[PDB]
């Protein structure tokens, strides 16, 4: 057992009835005195290091060639002047095991934290030394964290794509299904998580070229996609991850759900394909009134109306579908379907729940399309247009496939530096740069939507960490007040930066003129409701920072009207799995699952306390499972009212609560305006 | 007052020989002398025979004649253990340690061994003499069963325990200890049923039943002495094993509510060291907040 | 050719009542109508009563007359499951759903019920008619046993499976599914033992045994139809239950190596949702011609 | 039970110790006087029938519009003038259950045998009334039988494709793998059996752009193809059938074979994809000498040499592969691999065996490409060039994917009519028409190869029927002499028709100039060896027909040199599974499996005696399993010497014989020049 691992395991050993949290710090020192410095490759000067990394195909020549060597050296010096120290052993371990650049033999460390941050900053700035230094100060203060793809791969020649969330629309044809399989394989090859909408696909027992009972339904397509994702597994590094979304009014919805049951046969169950269910308000109304619902055959609806079932508003179309004899449908019990969803989420955490009307009643780009499905993490909610992939030697009709750009603000570090505006604007600029530098040659609709929509996702993390280190309970009304104010400022500065980029470049996102930003509707609740903190403690937390008022929001609305907005979407709160360790932050805006988490690496045990955990804030670091899920829903809705896309919202349940409690949480989330529900993790 | 607790104890003791990997004994087995291996094989074969008849005949027949569904459930479970678990475990041991020809030979040896045939004849004869609604014939068979459980197995158990206690053949020894743990509770349980019947009798009848029990014990004992000498003389342990079987004879008598018959002796200390989520429907009030 | 394989499958399916928590069933039980609760109680008592006969007589009597140590062990294991596991499981379900007085009354009713008694006594009659060393009488009893395991239980299993497939009474439905899975393998195994006897017979004797099996099936089937209407008309399910009986009758016949008697029918989807050539090395000169 | 069913079952009820074969005839009468005539749909005249079939989308109107109605009436009258009668109940039953056109609800019969033959002939003639009458006379005499796709689908609006088998080359890339999956689904949707060569795909543990041990090998692609064929299953009517072919020198050859082991795990086992193994002469030489062989990693060979492993001759490059340190290889025992092949074929009948050198030593188009794999029935052996399917928005390099049209000569009917020449030429014309009217819009390489190669497959059926009905034992040397003469005549007249078509159209197949037809090498054995019958009985059988001599072959060689050949490939002997029933013929050139076959249809059982089976020819209808497989190999080699493509050669084995006997049969087949071995069916 290594010395740092012993020093880390000494945390659980209680002295005077208290955990030895400070010992973790010592572990970090050991982890750097015994391992990191010994296995870190050192060079006589930075010029030699850069030459070795470029020549050995570690870095890219293009992004480094935009700067003189003096500017690169100045950026590296700015990164190293902070003298950044990892506060916990797990932060440094996760960085140097997951993100630090290693030799081809994986035994030496080529990149420190400062080196990786400097390289990512130089990639972000695209030739501006001052902008690169600003990015270096942003990331070394740990105010902003690029996502795992961006942070890991920026500036590296041997790399995947910087985007890892991809949403694909699948049209109801064999050509479109095969193209979807191909694109899923290509994007999993790039290292991205792929979500596919299967609602347009006709159900099982439908007609193919006017022969009856011929379609295999969406379950056969799910089997094909599951095989494709198993095959494309990042060159045998990570398990291929894919998601499939189906509307709850699709007839296959039960069989869809049956793919996640344990009792399902081998020809029914898909193991590497996550599933999500899109639930329109009509289904919730039918379940609430206990009226029996109807699941429709999509191809009959398409033949009758010329549009797909998921392309029209089910609230106004459901009665017409039911009363139409030419539309084929099957009787179901919506309450039984809700109970089945709750039971499946209890067993396996699936499916993801998308409340379609909750997403689309605040969607700014409904003119382009309504949000029909979400991503693999159930937080990307954007307009998508299906593509018509025709036969060979025939021109395809390329639509819009969602691929947003991830990046997370560290709420604790951002707010302690009183730099919400600067961090949000710099993160928006970096996300815009990464979106502009993304070029996928095997996903035509993804590339077209990246060029047109210019959608980015700016998330936040360390919400619970910040609240606990400031003596605020996550379920307290003060925490929701802080979340409201902080995320309203984040939205304000994100919109301001998007409008500034649109003014500078002279271009907005495609079909912006029809958006609620152009019409000013988006700013309605912002020009009438003041989002300043209602509690003195939160106001003192925001001291030293200008909180945008209704007049500021009116000025921003006028600015957007005059200049437009560069990004169709700006904010989405991703789970932030492993980057939260490196940043010493709690994951996403979720409450912490455990105060101290026990992990097993190799044959060794390691202990990670939550950041800033001590005896004084032990009570404020309440575990997520012990919390009331209604108050967690309230906080997530408070944040969601300022996020244009969704939030990865995992439910944290105890083994005691039943499926009725899960359904109640889901229905309260639907009532409170929650757009997506990610997971049902049972303790 | 006791069946439920025996039911719970029996079912919580459930095991299968496959839970114990036996390839670890391969070397300590290889290292034993030919005499030691011969005695060991034969000892376990004698045990296999006893469990075969206890499972096929003894426990099922007693189950048939004992009244009460719970008492029958315990006896049925014990019967299953005898032939589906215990008797089979010996074959797992044999198949690991010995080549097929040696296995074939030892099973042929049980068929022709006069002491093993005599003890089977005597015990099974009493089982098959049980008459419906005749509590005395049932008592006699229960005495025979207690003597099989708590006395007769022990000339066999000695040797695996003797090795286990020296750190030899410890995987096989683990199986044997599990078997022994089962037989101890089987002997107590059947003993309690026998005492029930005995306690219903006149003093005169009781005196005859004690005579039956003691005469039977002595007859089985004298045969077991010859069996013990036949098996253990070649490994030098016959006198030690004899002390062990007398010790266990006293335990069998005690299981029957009788006083010990043999005087206490020091047993080899080596052998002593050898010892879905819940589902509720959705109410109309869960859709409103 | 088959006993060791069935041994393996049987012992690996071992389970205990305590593993399934039953109390959460009260959350759906309270929402059933009186007729639904009445039918469920009556069906449950029917299964309980028939399974007790199988544990006390059916399995032990077959184990007694079948030759072969390994077969006796498997049969003992099956008898154990009836008495120690299944019987306790049925009792647990009852005690959870009904108060003591209601349980006693339901059992009084089902004990007097004409259709339940007819089938229970028909089966028991064949078990009582087995004669020592007469394989014909043993075969007839095995046919009766297969009919109970693979056919007669299913008019009863229908209802718990029907609820289980709808998300109602999930804990007791899980228990019933485990029981049913045991009875399925019991039926297949006893079926193979019956075919072994059947295959030892002359052609005339075979034709006579086939006539016996079909005649018995017919008697039981006609009583099942009456039993079914008696229990299920009040909840409107009899038509679908009848399809399920015939489908399971065909499985029972196939277990006995006989052709299906009834035409193939689809089953209620809710109930469905509830439910070497010799290697010889190349010797060279095989490449030259 | 139906009356005809009872009459057919009356065959096995022996009278005076003999089977009642004549009862079969009675059955047909019943089957027509009680079912077919009552279930047929009659119109006032042919005009109303044709109009009803055209407007109700049963028939394509284009092919019928090329004839005036008087010509169509004359063709139908020619078809009905023969008064064709089905001699067995099963012939009529199979036609009216599998090939006769029925209504949309399949309650009535719209097409008789004469109607189907007339429609197929009118489609074949393409506006020529005399040619249509010639086709009608050819098919009503049952001299020629179009394949099941062509016979069933010709002239139908709801038809699929007329091509039976498709062969795809899969290049070693994710884009090519995805395109192969798409094309396989498209062609299975069209109803054709798809064969894919997986020998170019790099093995398991190869590098995908410098990251090693990343590839899943051919087994992952096999699983993808298996799921694709499961999904595309002819709209749920016929199970999707695919074939995978791998070279025996591929490193994955064991894992490949492990896909068919009955003990294989679910993550490896493949159940709807047939497997074939391509064995060069080098492997047989290594196994014969007992020298340990080496299987190779295709990607290392491609990197070192610039060509794929299966793209070059292993007999000359195996030593270079072994001695090359930059080529990665694994040691195997070739005799153990042969024994594994024999064991697998005994257990499941797989893999198909393709003796590559036997195919390519007489292959006429080696200049275009060597034959590297076969079809799903292991009788199509043609040159194929792999396609380079590039990224989206990049032009793809379209290669040649094999596809040929099947058609079988009925040997008994052809020789009874003494019309080998006329039948062969008319069948060649019909297959040329089927190729010309075939246009597949989703398989580009298949379309290009169909347009360029112009390959057709002209098979033969009722070899054993003709031999047994003429008192010739199938294993006798007289039978092999008859096969030699008959198939030399078939080859002669097929080459003559191909050259005549090339002359009349002024065009040959692509790259004909480099073929052995152009250089005259192909005719060598035909201009030096006489293939006239060596037995008087066979010569009498061939009386009334001009058997080509060496002078006729020299004249044909000169004619080909002057005019060229229209078809790259002309003759391939398919299994001819179910269409042999309608023709009252034994399946292909294989010996009969059983004299009387008991088949269960619905709840009834039927007995089909072999065509012409009687008391006097009972022992001439020797069952295949009772025959010496060495003499069957001799027969198949004798036929194969005159067939440019392969023959679907099924091995018929007894349960008593060992895997050593199967290996001996395989090695004797390789020694005798057998190109492919189809199945190892054990009695
Ligand atoms: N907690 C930590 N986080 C990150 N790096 C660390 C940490 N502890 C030590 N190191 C690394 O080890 C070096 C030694 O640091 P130490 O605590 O011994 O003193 P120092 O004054 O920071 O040293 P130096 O002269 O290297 O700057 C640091 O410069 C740094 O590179
Ligand atoms: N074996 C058969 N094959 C094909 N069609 C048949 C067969 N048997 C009967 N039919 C059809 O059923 C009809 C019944 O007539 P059948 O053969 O009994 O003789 P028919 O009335 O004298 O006239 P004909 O033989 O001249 O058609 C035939 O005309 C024919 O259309
Ligand atoms: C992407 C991917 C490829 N492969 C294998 C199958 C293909 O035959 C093979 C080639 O993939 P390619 O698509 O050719 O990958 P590449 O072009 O980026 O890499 P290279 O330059 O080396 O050609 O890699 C996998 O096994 N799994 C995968 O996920
Ligand atoms: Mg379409
Ligand atoms: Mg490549
Ligand atoms: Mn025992
Ligand atoms: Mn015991
Ligand atoms: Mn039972
Ligand atoms: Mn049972």
């Amino acid at each position: 057992v290594p010395k740092w691992i012993q020093l880390n395991n000494e945390i659980m050993i209680q002295k005077d009835g208290k955990f030895q949290f400070d010992k973790d710090k010592e572990a970090v020192h050991s982890y750097f005195v015994d391992y990191i410095n010994q296995n870190t490759v050192f060079f006589h000067n930075l010029k030699e290091k850069l030459d070795y990394l470029v020549e050995n195909q570690y870095y890219e020549e293009e992004f480094l060639s935009l700067y003189s060597f003096e500017d690169i050296k100045e950026v590296f010096k700015t990164a190293y002047a902070k003298k950044f120290r990892f506060p916990s052993f797990m932060s440094a371990f996760k960085f140097y095991n997951d993100y630090a650049l290693k030799t081809n033999d994986k035994k030496k460390i080529l990149e420190r934290y400062e080196d990786r941050i400097s390289i990512v900053a130089l990639f972000f700035a695209n030739g501006d030394t001052e902008k690169a230094k600003e990015y270096v100060n942003l990331m070394i203060n740990q105010e902003y964290q690029p996502s795992t793809p961006t942070f890991l791969n920026a500036g590296r020649k041997r790399r995947g794509e910087l985007v890892s969330c991809f949403l694909l629309e699948v049209n109801d044809s064999l050509n479109d299904i095969s193209r979807a399989i191909d694109i899923s394989m290509q994007l999993s090859k790039l290292g991205g998580g792929v979500s596919l909408n299967l609602s347009k696909l006709r159900a099982k027992g439908e007609a193919i070229k006017d022969v009856e009972n011929a379609t295999k339904g969406v379950v056969g397509v799910m089997k094909l996609l599951d095989n494709a994702f198993r095959y494309a597994d990042q060159m045998g590094q990570r398990q291929g991850s894919g998601a499939a979304y189906l509307n709850i009014f699709h007839r296959d919805i039960n069989d869809f759900l049956d793919t996640k049951k344990i009792s399902a046969d081998e020809d029914v169950r898909v193991k590497t394909l996550s599933i999500g269910v899109v639930i329109p308000d009509k289904f919730v109304e039918l379940a609430r009134e206990d009226k029996a619902a109807y699941v429709f055959y999509p191809h009959t609806i398409y033949k009758e109306y010329g549009q797909h079932m998921d392309e029209m508003d089910m609230n106004e179309m459901y009665d017409k579908f039911v009363d139409n004899p030419r539309v084929k449908k099957e009787k179901i019990n919506p309450r039984k379907l809700l109970e089945k969803l709750a039971m499946l989420r209890s067993e396996s955490g699936y499916p993801y729940i998308m409340f379609q009307d909750n997403v689309n009643k605040v969607h700014a780009n409904n003119h382009i399309s309504k949000v029909k499905f979400s991503n693999l993490c159930s937080e990307v909610l954007q307009a998508s247009q299906v593509s018509s992939y025709t036969d060979y030697d025939e021109e395809d009709e390329i639509g819009l496939d969602i691929s947003c750009n991830l990046g997370s603000l560290n709420i604790l570090n951002v707010m302690e530096h009183k730099s919400i505006e600067k961090t949000v604007k710099l993160a928006t600029d970096s996300l815009t740069h990464v979106s502009e530098t993304t070029d996928i040659r095997n996903a035509p609709a993804v590339r077209r939507a990246n060029k047109a929509m210019k959608s980015i996702g700016l998330g936040a993390m360390n919400l619970h960490g910040y609240l606990a280190q400031n003596g605020i309970a996550y379920e307290s009304p003060e925490a929701r007040d802080f979340a409201n104010t902080f995320f309203m400022m984040v939205n304000f500065y994100s919109i301001q930066r998007s409008a500034e980029i649109a003014k500078e470049k002279g271009e907005t996102f495609d079909q912006y003129e029809g958006s609620t930003y152009a019409t000013g509707e988006y700013f309605d609740k912002y020009v009438s409701t003041d989002f300043s903190p209602k509690y003195e403690k939160i106001a003192n937390l925001f001291e030293g920072m200008h909180i945008p008022t209704t007049e500021d929001w009116k000025k921003l609305k006028a600015f957007v009207a005059e200049h437009g907005m560069y990004h169709s979407y700006r904010l989405c709160i991703a789970p932030t799995g492993s980057i939260s360790y490196v940043q010493s932050s709690t994951a996403s805006v979720m409450p912490i699952m455990e105060r101290i988490e026990e992990r097993t690496y190799g044959n060794s045990k390691t202990y990670y306390p939550m950041p800033g955990l001590a005896s004084n804030n032990w009570f404020f670091y309440k575990e997520a499972y012990d919390m009331d899920m209604f108050k967690v829903v309230d906080m997530i809705a408070t944040i969601q009212q300022h996020i244009d896309q969704g939030i990865s919202f995992t439910l944290f349940l105890k083994d005691t609560m039943t499926t009725r409690d899960l359904n109640r949480i889901d229905l309260y989330a639907h009532h409170r305006g929650i757009k997506t529900i990610y997971y049902a993790r049972t303790k | 007052d006791f069946t439920q607790m025996f039911y719970n104890q029996n079912v919580k003791q459930f095991w299968l020989p496959e839970e114990i990997a036996l390839n670890g004994d391969l070397l300590t087995w290889k290292y034993l002398g030919k005499n030691e291996q011969d005695t060991y094989m034969k000892v376990l074969a004698g045990l296999t025979l006893l469990d075969t008849e206890q499972g096929n005949t003894g426990m099922p027949i007693v189950a048939e004649h004992v009244d009460g569904h719970q008492r029958k459930a315990v006896l049925n479970f014990m019967a299953m253990m005898e032939n589906a678990v215990h008797a089979k475990s010996y074959s797992n041991i044999f198949m690991t340690l010995a080549p097929t020809e040696t296995i074939n030979e030892v099973f042929e040896w049980v068929k022709q061994n006069k002491y093993l045939q005599k003890k089977a004849q005597m015990i099974v004869g009493l089982y098959k003499a049980i008459q419906k609604d005749d509590e005395i014939s049932l008592f006699k068979a229960m005495v025979a069963s207690v003597y099989l459980e708590s006395f007769l197995f022990y000339s066999g158990f000695y040797y695996p325990l003797y090795f286990y206690g020296q750190g030899k053949l410890m995987q096989s020894g683990e199986i044997i200890n599990l078997i022994l743990r089962d037989e101890a509770i089987h002997g107590v349980y059947v003993g309690l049923l026998a005492q029930e019947i005995y306690n219903k009798q006149t003093e005169e009848k009781k005196a005859e039943l004690r005579e039956f029990a003691i005469d039977l014990l002595n007859q089985l004992y004298e045969n077991e002495l010859e069996y013990t000498e036949d098996l253990y003389d070649q490994v030098g342990l016959s006198h030690d094993v004899k002390k062990f079987i007398r010790y266990n004879a006293n335990k069998a008598l005690m299981n029957l509510g009788f006083d010990p018959y043999f005087e206490e002796e020091d047993i080899n200390p080596i052998v002593l060291n050898g010892l879905k989520a819940t589902v509720e429907p959705l109410k109309d009030d869960d859709f409103y907040f």
